[PDB]
């Protein structure tokens, strides 16, 4: 029974998993990755230009 | 919560005492002794519930007498299932093999 | 990298909710680890989970152990001895879990 | 209280939580921010349960 409520809660945790993609730290890491890749694209563009 | 899976099935009404419920089943095959189980197919999903259980001869012989021909019991291979229903009280409505 | 960081954050969180379940259920390490992997794969790729396909299936319930379970099976068929694996039908295809 | 001791103001917006100030937030302050956000979301999940 206890494993049953645990599994039911974990299955319900999908909404929170969706919410977590809007957290501060993950969004900050995404912005940093975007900045790095855009910097690489911009230096490539500068060389080509 | 669907209302179809949680409703009692009308098997047999009372035969009002005398005369006793007497059922003769010359064709003693398993569907006609233990009953049948059906499926309703809504939007192509094979579903079954308690309301789809067809009563057999055994079910309408309760409180009365079930008359059978030994020829049909021996010939149709349903003697073992019948004696198992009598001894173990196991009456399972048969269903198509698929 | 977006997928990798989504998976990393998913696993990082699920670890802290799974230690309590690891302590409560020491024998369910495999099942809980598989469920955490499934949730991480949901986070990184995004295929919705099936609640009936990731939920434990009770087989036997023990009341008190006295008397020991007396299972008399007079109809010893393969479905009735080793168990039956039921199937659903979706317009003619036989799915199971 | 931790953010104020760190010299930063906490700006709460319900589920979303972020720190407003000049430049990037301190690493330990960011870690505590993430931990508090996860704890609040866990409280929400246990509230639903």
């Amino acid at each position: 029974i206890h494993l049953a409520e645990a599994v039911e809660g974990l299955l319900l945790e999908v909404n929170r998993l969706d919410e977590l993609f809007r957290q501060g730290s993950f969004l900050r890491e995404k912005t940093q990755l975007e900045a790095r890749f855009k910097e690489a694209r911009e230096q490539q563009l500068e060389a080509l230009r | 919560l669907d209302p179809a899976q949680w409703r009692p099935n009308l098997l047999t009404s009372s035969s009002s005492g005398t005369p006793p419920p007497i059922v003769y089943e010359p064709y003693a095959t398993a569907p006609r002794l233990f009953g049948r189980l059906d499926y309703l197919v809504d939007r192509g999903v094979w579903s079954t519930n308690v309301s789809l259980i067809r009563p057999g001869a055994v079910h309408r012989a309760q409180g009365g007498y079930l008359i059978l021909d030994a020829l049909s019991l021996k010939r149709e291979g349903t003697w073992e299932a019948f004696k198992r229903a009598l001894r173990n009280g196991q009456v399972e409505p048969v269903t198509e093999p698929q | 990298a977006l997928r990798r960081l989504r998976r990393d954050w998913a696993l990082h969180y699920l670890n802290n909710r799974f230690e309590p379940l690891f302590q409560r259920f020491p024998q369910a390490r495999a099942y809980l680890e598989a469920l955490r992997a499934r949730l991480a794969r949901y986070a990184e790729t995004g295929e919705p989970l099936d609640p009936a396909q990731w939920r434990p299936n009770l087989l036997t319930s023990s009341s008190s152990g006295t008397p020991p379970p007396i299972v008399y099976e007079p109809y010893a068929t393969a479905p009735r001895l080793f168990g039956r694996l039921d199937y659903l039908v979706d317009r003619g295809v036989w799915s199971t879990n | 209280r931790e953010a104020q001791e760190a010299g930063f103001a906490l700006s709460t917006n319900g589920e979303r939580l972020e720190l407003t100030g000049p430049g990037p937030v301190p690493a330990e302050l960011s870690a505590r921010l993430e931990e508090v956000t996860l704890g609040s979301l866990a409280a929400s999940a246990e509230l639903e349960v």
